[PDB]
């Protein structure tokens, strides 16, 4: 309790620049996991097509699979454009 | 005919030099806090192109500030010895111009020039230091007056 | 035309360089009380090239006591680093598009070691062995705080392409994000060209000059041109990576006043900074880095590793 | 290996990398790719001593797919006899070899 | 012509390692792997290796630099060695010339060097490989994938550099 | 500022992508008929070549397999101009 | 394969030369000991970038950290023997006799 | 009195200011005004090349549009 | 054993070699002659193991002359100047000390007037030899605008020094039986305004050094130098004031 | 070419720049200027003799440090990948290891610089 607070307020008077760092990194650490938005990252990540999507051969009963590359169903990122 | 040439192009290199020149400090007594007053915002020896601090190695005048004794004479003939060409060394002050104050003293030598090559006489106890400056001033005016290229072209 | 667009980039980094050993006598003397050289033509503005004739024409004398290989190879290794260190700058179209350009020129930067150990070592005087030595450890000690900071900078652009970072920053000048790590980064750079509060090879009480003692005359001066040319290049560096500006496609004149003006203006920090602050010691001067400006370093780094990824902000690679 | 933990407790650890017909990032093929992927599914569970020579003719295409050693050899011979004739001069090469 | 330039900087790779290896001054020895290790990086960057080739450039000529700030201090001595001090070494130096020169002239005649392994005189250029990259170098991604596929690598590495300081630390400690 | 510029710097990255996607099969298409053209030419050119060797079998693949390779770029800038070779190599590389 | 090869290959070998064929000094030799992983680390490179083996690019940085960890260590070997000896130069590294 | 810097600084600035333009001006006179098409990638490369194919002079900063084709 | 054998000296129990020739050495540095960061004349013939000075030799002798011979030829109104440039930054003060010492063996005191001027011109003296103190310490330890901006004020003191005496530095002022001759009109109010002036620059100098952080860490608590052992030691003026004896002549 | 270029006009200028300078100058060749320097005096019989250092653990560490620099490197390649997550992990668990090899240095003396 008081020897915890008095020990934090020295480290912040006797070297203040590694209670900084060491704070600064504690965060580092914690908070991607806390945060909300790490896995929109992953969508960030996952939409951009560095390569051809190279396209299946059409024998029926795929409804998912778009037939047109300006077809309403498939994959979509309208929340790209709103983030 | 070539003294034409051979005059402007050294005419520019003395030029170069006496606009140039950088002293090698070495102050032994008073001598050396006038010199540093004369470097001081007042007089400004920097603004001249001086620059007052330089090495041994890479610097064109020596100034004998002060009294210059037996036991330092050796130090000064070696630092002398290493100065390159050119190298024009001016004495300031009565101590260091001949003997001094403690001209008739056992341990001190009677003058620069017995000991190195002085090209400016600085008198004054110390030399006021517009004096220094004006002695730095008659060693500029004596870089103008070089004729190296020409004695060569006309050896 | 390549080879003039070449000799357009070193000529008039050349005359820059002449030029900053005015400006440095100026800003000092008018810094601390003196008017400066203003009587080799008007306002000074003649005095280096006196001083250069001098320089040139000045005895270059040989060291009795060396190989006059490396008395001769290390002016050459530090003013060539040093020149071809601006190759890749980001000028509104820089000379050369490599696309690792600030990997290429943080490599390039490490070289000014090979200049200092040998000029150093082959003089062959104690200050020169000692000054070779403490330089050098001064120069990586700090090389590395420099890398950390590129890094985590540069996480946030996107690439080692330098060209991109003018469209990093574009909106907001790059300090904005990274002021912390600018000091730093500022600060390292101050470490490694050997300035007056962080020089420590000079050393005008113990150590004279450290490395350019035995050097005289071209030689001597070459190694003045890469110190005083590594001045330019790395407030320029420092200029671009956090003190952005713009640039209009259409008109390129643009980008390039606003980051000379950011770079002198940098300089004349240097100069500044030179002006006032009294010189480090070499326990206090490793001390600085290795006790606290390191685990700083390592923190931030962490810090700007993590926060584009929660942020859902990651550069774009290309 | 001689203790195969990797498959006893399940987890690869160093496969990922052993050969390039794995999943490379972002799908990157390496140049040889349909040549060892040929051999590594003609010998499996077959025996090294048994299936290094079933699987001959695919390990020679494999490496020669690897060094060109054939393919370059070749080109060789036919440098060393175009500039043969050349030099001793019967025909001249056609405008899509110059411009 | 500079076309042979992708063979040239292999060549004074090899010669600029025999005076390396000749056993000269340590510094010299230096030199010459600092010449060998500048033309490498050439070797490396002209086959595409960009980050790889500036990659051993910034850590190489940190590690001849530190390889020197001993050689000052642990290695020199009153008078030393000089690259002509020794008889001997210019004796290995012109060994590691003749016998390189030979091969490749052999190579340039026969094209079928027998030296050890099968060799081809035929330049380098051919071994290049056409394709495309789209927008991503090949080099970078792969060096990148250590952080996604190196799961052993980075772990075992930086393990491994942790107990180097440990021992660095103990060896050292002098009591 | 800097999360909202970065995600328009990879609104225009996709962007940019989607074009490189959209124009891919175009390039492809012109590049398996240029090299073809090349393998082509070298082919018709290298029979006159051989025909006076004993023992050279035109046109012969050195693979057993009779899948289709890449052609190791050699064969594609062979007897061509130095300079063409010089480029296709080297260009990407010494492009600045 | 072709001439590059033979080079870096060629290199290693006088690399192994130098560094095991002693002549007199130590530190010396560990640094033609270092340039051996030089020509190894540029050879390595040339597969993996000539066969598109995106993944094994990583390998040469790894073969990298450890090699300068035994010149780390090797060099701090040699000023342990350099200050009670004197110097480097093996001759009089012969304490450890019987 | 600060000014008498500024003639000091000026001429660096206009040290400093040329090759800012210099190597700007040039690239847009070499690439037909265009400024540099940087080729950071293979992609940007092979259009390059096919550009400069398609131009028939061996220049790739020539460009020519639906009139060049039917 | 054959026979070389023979050349084979066992090793010794403990596994360790007798200890050899003795490498320990401190590598004596000159750190002189010329050296002009030591106001021009100085040699310190140091050992050291490296960084922690072992043990400092100086040499002074090398500005050496034979002053304390040369007094005893000449009278003492002749041999006033020889203090003046004795310890040429407190010119004054040793004109004082020497001239005090000589009308105390004549049983003479100055008139009064004569007492105040002396006072005031070696006070002047005190702050031209503390500017030179702090500054030339500024100038080794890296700070340069501090030289500066005081040595115009030290310029200032010398025009003062010019208008009683007649030269700038070396006075001959305070002669035995009271000062030579009196100030010149207006002095004082010269000295009024400079006075005035003074302090908003001795403060100046004082916020670029006292919490500067590497004015201090330089400086702080290096070179300790205990109480009891500084009066041992001779030590006299600041560097017994500094320890903490709370001593000065001006007032015992 | 291009880059190959400029590098070949930076060295041939530098050459050219300390040509200039070690052959246009003029020189008596008298032998006391040989002499060795030491502010004023020559540097006796030293400047070459084995250096009894201890900074040599901080030059070290130097190294050793710069090793995962270099390993660390390939982030702003490495942070445009799929699983983000593993990346976090794994870079975080890098320069949690750089700051405890420093840590180490610091607590066991190591890079307080040897007295
Ligand atoms: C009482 O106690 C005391 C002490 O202790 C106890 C002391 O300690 C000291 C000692 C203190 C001092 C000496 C104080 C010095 C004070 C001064 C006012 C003098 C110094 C003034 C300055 C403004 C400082 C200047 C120093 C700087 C900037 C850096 C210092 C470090 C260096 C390495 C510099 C050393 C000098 C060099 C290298 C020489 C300079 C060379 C050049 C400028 C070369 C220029 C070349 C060119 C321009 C080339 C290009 C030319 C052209 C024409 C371009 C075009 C050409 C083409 C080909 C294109 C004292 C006095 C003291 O009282
Ligand atoms: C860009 C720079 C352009 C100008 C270059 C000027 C070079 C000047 C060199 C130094 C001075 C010597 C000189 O001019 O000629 C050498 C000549 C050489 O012949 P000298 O006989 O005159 O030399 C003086 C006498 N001895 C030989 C004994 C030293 O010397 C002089 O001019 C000095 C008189
Ligand atoms: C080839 C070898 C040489 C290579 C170097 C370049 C060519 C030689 C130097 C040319 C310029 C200097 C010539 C000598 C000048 C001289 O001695 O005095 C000059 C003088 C300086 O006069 P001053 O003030 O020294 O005069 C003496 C003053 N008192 C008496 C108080 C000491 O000025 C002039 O002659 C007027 C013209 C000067 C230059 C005009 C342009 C200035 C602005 C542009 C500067 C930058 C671009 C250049
Ligand atoms: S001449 Fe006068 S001021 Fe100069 S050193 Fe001698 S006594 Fe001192």
């Amino acid at each position: 309790a008081g020897r915890i607070a008095s020990f934090l307020k020295n480290a912040w008077a006797k070297e203040p620049v590694l209670v900084a760092s060491f704070a600064i990194g504690g965060l580092a650490i914690i908070l991607p996991s806390l945060s909300p938005y790490t896995n929109y990252a992953i969508r960030i990540n996952r939409a951009t097509p560095y390569n051809y999507p190279v396209p299946l051969r059409d024998d029926g009963n795929m409804p998912d699979v778009p037939s047109h590359p300006q077809d309403p169903q498939g994959p979509s990122l309208e929340w790209l454009k709103n983030l | 005919r070539g003294e034409y040439v051979v005059a402007k192009l050294d005419d520019l290199v003395n030029w170069a030099r006496r606009s140039s020149l950088w002293p090698m400090t070495f102050g032994l007594a008073c001598c050396a806090v006038e010199m540093m007053h004369m470097a001081a915002p007042r007089y400004d020896m920097d603004r001249f192109g001086v620059v007052f601090r330089a090495s041994p190695r890479q610097s064109d005048v020596m100034i004998v500030a002060g009294t210059l004794t037996n036991k330092m004479a050796p130090a000064l003939r070696k630092v002398y010895d290493q100065m390159p060409e050119p190298r024009y060394v001016v004495s300031m002050g009565s101590c260091a111009n001949g003997g001094g104050y403690y001209h008739y003293s056992y341990s001190v030598v009677r003058g620069c020039d017995r000991i190195v090559p002085v090209d400016i006489y600085v008198p004054g106890c110390p030399p006021t230091a517009e004096a220094l400056l004006y002695g730095i001033l008659q060693l500029q005016r004596k870089i103008k007056r070089e004729k190296r290229l020409r004695i060569w072209y006309r050896r | 035309m390549f080879m003039i667009n070449i000799l357009s980039l070193i000529i008039p980094i050349l005359l820059a360089v002449a030029f900053l050993t005015l400006v440095e006598r100026k800003v000092l003397g008018y810094m601390q009380l003196r008017k400066g050289p203003n009587v080799v033509g008007p306002y000074g503005l003649l005095q280096p090239i006196a001083d250069a004739l001098k320089l040139v024409t000045k005895e270059p004398l040989r060291p009795g006591t060396s190989s006059i290989s490396m008395f001769i190879i290390a002016p050459i290794l530090g003013l060539s680093l040093a020149l071809t260190m601006w190759v890749p700058l980001p000028m509104p179209y820089p000379l050369i598009n490599m696309n690792l350009g600030v990997l290429f020129m943080l490599a390039m930067s490490s070289l000014a070691v090979y200049s200092i150990l040998w000029s150093g070592w082959a003089s062959n005087s104690k200050y020169a062995l000692i000054g070779a030595l403490r330089a050098v450890a001064q120069t990586i000690s700090y090389e590395v705080t420099l890398a950390i900071i590129l890094l985590s900078v540069l996480l946030m652009n996107g690439s080692y392409t330098l060209s991109t970072l003018i469209t990093t920053q574009e909106h907001i000048w790059m300090i904005f994000t990274s002021w912390p790590l600018a000091m730093m980064w500022f600060i390292s750079t101050l470490a490694e060209t050997n300035r007056a509060p962080f020089d420590l090879t000079e050393g005008e009480s113990e150590l004279v000059s450290g490395f350019n003692v035995e050097y005289a005359a071209g030689p001597f001066a070459m190694f003045f041109m890469a110190e005083y040319a590594n001045i330019i290049m790395m407030n320029a560096f420092t200029a671009i990576l956090f003190l952005g500006a713009s640039h209009d496609p259409h008109t390129p004149e643009l980008y390039t006043i606003n980051f000379v003006l950011k770079t002198l203006a940098l300089t004349i920090t240097f100069l500044w900074i030179r002006a006032s602050y009294p010189r480090f010691r070499y326990d206090q001067l490793m001390h600085l880095l290795w006790k606290s400006f390191l685990p700083l370093t390592l923190a931030l780094c962490m810090w700007h590793i993590s926060l584009p990824i929660m942020t859902a902000s990651i550069p774009p690679q290309s | 290996p001689f203790f195969d933990v990797q498959k006893r407790l399940g987890l690869d650890l160093d496969r990922w990398m052993t050969i390039q017909s794995a999943e490379q990032p972002h799908k990157i093929p390496g140049r040889c790719h349909a040549f060892e992927k040929e051999w590594i599914e003609c010998a499996h569970g077959i025996g090294g001593i048994r299936a290094e020579k079933e699987c001959k003719i695919e390990f020679d295409d494999f490496v020669e797919c690897l060094l060109r050693q054939k393919t370059m050899k070749r080109l060789s011979a036919i440098k060393r006899q175009r500039d043969k004739l050349i030099k001793e001069g019967k025909y001249t090469p056609p405008p899509h070899h110059l411009g | 012509m500079t076309m042979y330039i992708a063979f040239i900087l292999s060549t004074i790779f090899v010669i600029g390692f025999v005076g390396f290896s000749s056993k000269p001054s340590p510094i010299y020895g230096g030199l010459g792997l600092i010449v060998s290790g500048g033309v490498g990086c050439g070797i490396v960057l002209n086959f595409g290796g960009s980050f790889l080739g500036l990659m051993v450039f910034l850590i190489y000529l940190g590690g001849m630099l530190v390889v020197f700030g001993y050689t000052t201090a642990m290695a020199t001595e009153m008078y030393p060695e000089v690259w002509v001090s020794n008889k001997t070494v210019f004796g290995a130096f012109v060994s590691g010339l003749m016998m390189e020169f030979c091969m490749v002239y052999y190579a340039l005649k026969e094209e079928e060097v027998e030296i050890i392994f099968k060799f081809n005189g035929l330049g380098d250029w051919v071994i290049y490989d056409t394709g495309d990259s789209g927008f991503f170098s090949e080099e970078a991604m792969g060096i990148a994938a250590l952080y996604s596929y190196g799961t052993w690598l980075v772990i075992v590495t930086g393990w491994s550099l942790l107990i180097g300081v440990v021992v660095i630390m103990e060896i050292t400690r002098g009591n | 500022s800097m999360m909202k510029w970065n995600r328009e710097r990879r609104r225009l990255q996709i962007e940019d992508f989607e074009a490189r996607i959209a124009l891919m099969p175009l390039f492809q298409a012109e590049k398996d008929r240029r090299v073809l053209q090349m393998l082509r030419e070298n082919l018709e050119e290298e029979a006159i070549i051989m025909k006076d060797v004993p023992d050279w079998k035109v046109g012969e693949s050195v693979f057993h397999t009779t899948r289709w390779v890449t052609p190791m770029m050699g064969e594609l800038y062979g007897l061509r101009t130095n300079e063409e070779i010089l480029s296709a190599t080297y260009g990407f590389i010494w492009y600045t | 394969m072709p001439l590059v090869y033979m080079n870096i290959i060629m290199a290693f070998a006088i690399a192994l030369a130098g560094l095991l064929m002693y002549r007199s000094h130590l530190m010396s030799s560990l640094l033609c000991l270092e340039g051996m992983m030089l020509s190894l680390f540029i050879m390595s490179t040339l597969i993996i970038l000539n066969t598109h083996f995106t993944l094994a690019n990583m390998m040469p940085i790894i073969l990298l950290v450890f090699a300068a960890c035994e010149a780390a260590l090797g060099l701090s070997l040699l000023v342990m023997v350099s200050n009670t000896y004197g110097t480097d130069y093996v001759q009089n590294l012969n304490l450890l006799q019987c | 009195m600060w000014f008498e810097i500024l003639p000091g600084i000026a001429v660096m600035a206009a040290c400093l200011f040329i090759p800012g333009m210099a190597t700007a001006h040039i690239h847009k006179f070499t690439n037909g005004g265009k400024e540099k098409r940087v080729a950071h990638f293979s992609y940007q490369w092979n259009l390059m090349e096919r550009d400069r194919c398609i131009s028939g002079v061996n220049r790739y900063h020539v460009t020519k549009g639906l009139e060049n084709i039917d | 054993p054959t026979k070389e054998t023979a050349h084979w000296k066992p090793p010794p129990w403990n596994d360790v070699d007798p200890p050899k020739d003795t490498l320990v050495s401190n590598l004596t540095l000159n750190f002189g002659p010329q050296h002009p960061a030591a106001h021009g004349v100085l040699r310190l013939v140091m050992e050291l193991s490296g960084e922690m000075v072992r043990k400092c030799d100086p040499h002074i002798g090398l500005l050496h002359r034979g002053t304390e011979k040369l007094i005893e030829y000449k009278t003492y109104l002749q041999a006033l100047p020889y203090f003046d440039r004795l310890d040429y930054v407190s010119m004054m003060c040793n004109e004082q000390a020497y001239s005090l010492a000589v009308e105390k063996l004549l049983n003479i005191q100055p008139p009064p007037r004569a007492q105040w001027i002396r006072v005031l011109f070696g006070e002047i003296t005190r702050l031209l030899n503390h500017i030179m103190a702090v500054t030339t310490h500024a100038l080794d330890i890296g700070a340069m605008t501090p030289f500066f901006w005081m040595f115009e004020e030290r310029e200032k003191m010398f025009e003062f020094y010019e208008r009683v005496s007649g030269a700038r530095m070396h006075a001959a002022y305070i002669r035995p039986g009271g000062v030579h001759q009196d100030l010149p009109l207006g002095l004082l109010d010269d000295i009024y305004e400079f006075s005035k002036n003074f302090s908003f620059r001795i403060d100046e100098l004082e916020e670029m050094l006292t919490n500067n952080r590497i004015w201090r860490n330089r400086t702080v608590d290096i070179g300790v130098v205990t109480a009891e052992d500084a009066l041992n030691y001779g030590f006299s003026g600041v560097m017994l004031r500094g320890s903490g004896i709370q001593w000065d002549l001006r007032k015992t | 070419m291009n880059i190959m270029l400029t590098l070949l006009t930076n060295v041939t200028l530098a050459s050219l720049l300390v040509l200039i300078a070690f052959w246009l100058p003029q020189l008596n060749a008298y032998s006391e200027k040989t002499s060795p320097y030491e502010c004023g005096f020559d540097p006796m019989g030293s400047a070459r003799l084995p250096f009894s250092m201890k900074f040599f653990l901080v030059a070290i560490t130097f190294l050793l440090f710069d090793l995962e620099i270099a390993l660390l490197l390939p982030l702003p390649w490495a942070s445009q990948t799929n699983n983000l997550k593993t990346m976090l992990t794994m870079a975080l668990f890098l320069l949690i290891l750089l700051a405890a090899s420093l840590a180490y240095e610091w607590t066991q003396k190591g890079l307080e610089w040897a007295e």
